[PDB]
């Protein structure tokens, strides 16, 4: 059926910056004034903020509104606040005289902008005990860096590692707004007992920096 | 005041179906139309159904095939009840009046649905940090692997270390079991007199596990 589309997926701007996303709908919604603007924090259930397209809700602060036409839907920020940091949908709704549906957006984050910080790096091979069962995993540590983008490869004697891997994001923290990334390898005993050198690279911009360790080394 | 409590979920095997009620108060159920969502873990909200105020069911392309988005008048609840559950399903599902072109908007707390092959609790590593190399400050952690469902919930020292912590979401592995990290960095100094413990907590399995992490 419809589908909504906002723009972007994901933004940085500053506190006292003007804000400005948009969203598409499908198809002409059904009622002109079926947009809704729901703002979400992480671990929280939706909050409308906006509604009939440029009409705010009580309690709403005034540095937010609506300004849709048409299939194009607008929601500005004023002056952007440290409580508006989060993911913002939208919802339309369209049937018709037999149908009624809505479709929400894909989301758009309002990350806090942060000056460039590069991660701390740390690898950690994988303990005694886990090697007993089977499986090795070998952690690396990105903690506390800015910009959220960046490419950590895993390296096993100076062989690319491909297809295992796996990576996990934190969200921005609540005082730095930095991010903190981990990157698990994971191979069988057999496998990393094959090997001597396991090496993370951690590339950003124009620097990389590659933390390893010899197995046995300790 | 007006509120909208859901009730159901928990645990439910593969092909399995959930029940959902959506209780209303301060308000009848028959007087506006209701919606069901949900929000899989770290996805976006995902339309399922609308029941429009005349009892007219409008459900989705994936959930025609089954959902039954029904309303009772006599306990003021609207009912989603849905079969053969897949691991897509594992979400946290809501009541809603959108609240699109209506000034009236409420939303249910969110239930949490939960589709589980089997109950495993975690095996618990630890990320050894000296022999530290980032100078002053060193990095030690936990690895939380194979368990199944989620959440686990991870503290250090009981709580009374929470500076630096980073607990990082779980990844689902190839073999359908989660895994996760927590990671605390701590002075390098500290590492032969104080002592880190990790506290994992996994309930959908009553197990919790304590951790202390040495170096070396």
């Amino acid at each position: 059926d419809i589908q909504m589309t906002q723009s972007p997926s994901s933004l940085s701007a500053s506190v006292g910056d003007r804000v400005t996303i948009t969203c598409r709908a499908s198809q002409s919604v059904w009622r002109n004034k079926n947009v809704a603007w729901y703002q979400q924090k992480p671990g929280k259930a939706p909050k409308r903020l906006i509604y009939a397209i440029a009409s705010l809700y009580s309690g709403v602060p005034s540095r937010f509104s609506g300004s849709g036409s048409g299939t194009d839907f607008t929601l500005t920020i004023s002056s952007l606040q440290p409580e508006d940091f989060a993911t913002y949908y939208c919802v339309g709704h369209y049937g018709s005289e037999n149908d009624a549906y809505y479709a929400f957006g894909q989301g758009t984050k309002v990350e806090i902008k942060r000056t460039v910080a590069a991660p701390s790096v740390f690898i950690f091979p994988p303990s005694d005990e886990q090697l007993k069962s089977g499986t090795a995993s070998v952690v690396c540590l990105l903690n506390n860096f800015y910009p959220r983008e960046a490419k950590v490869s895993w390296y096993v004697d100076n062989a690319l590692q491909s297809g295992n891997s796996q990576e996990s994001v934190t969200e921005q923290d609540s005082k730095d707004s930095t991010y903190s990334l981990s990157s698990t390898l994971t191979l069988s005993k057999a496998d990393y007992e094959k090997h001597k050198v396991y090496a993370c690279e951690v590339t950003q911009g124009t620097t990389s920096v590659t933390k390893s360790f010899n197995r046995g080394e300790c | 005041e007006v509120q909208l409590v859901e009730s159901g979920g928990g645990l439910v095997q593969p092909g399995g179906s959930l029940r959902l009620s959506c209780t209303a108060s301060g308000f009848s159920i028959d007087s506006y139309g209701f919606s069901w969502v949900r929000q899989a873990p770290g996805k976006g909200l995902e339309h399922i159904g609308y029941l429009t105020a005349g009892g007219r069911a409008f459900y989705a392309s994936w959930a025609k095939s089954r959902s039954t988005i029904t309303r009772n008048t006599n306990e003021n609840t609207v009912t989603l009840k849905m079969n053969s559950l897949r691991a897509e399903d594992t979400a946290v599902y809501y009541c809603a009046k959108l609240g699109t072109g209506s000034r009236f908007a409420i939303w249910g707390q969110g239930t949490l649905v939960t589709v589980f092959n089997q109950i495993k609790g975690p095996s618990v590593f630890p990320l050894a940090p000296s022999k530290s190399t980032s100078g002053g400050t060193a990095a030690l952690g936990c690895l939380v692997k194979d368990y199944f469902p989620e959440p686990v919930t991870v503290s250090w020292n009981s709580g009374a270390l929470t500076s630096g912590v980073h607990t990082f979401p779980a990844v689902l592995q190839s073999s359908g079991l989660y895994s996760l990290s927590s990671v605390v960095t701590v002075p390098s100094s500290s590492l032969g007199t104080q002592t880190y413990i990790c506290n994992v907590n996994h309930k959908p399995s009553n197990t919790k596990v304590d951790k202390k992490v040495e170096p070396k």
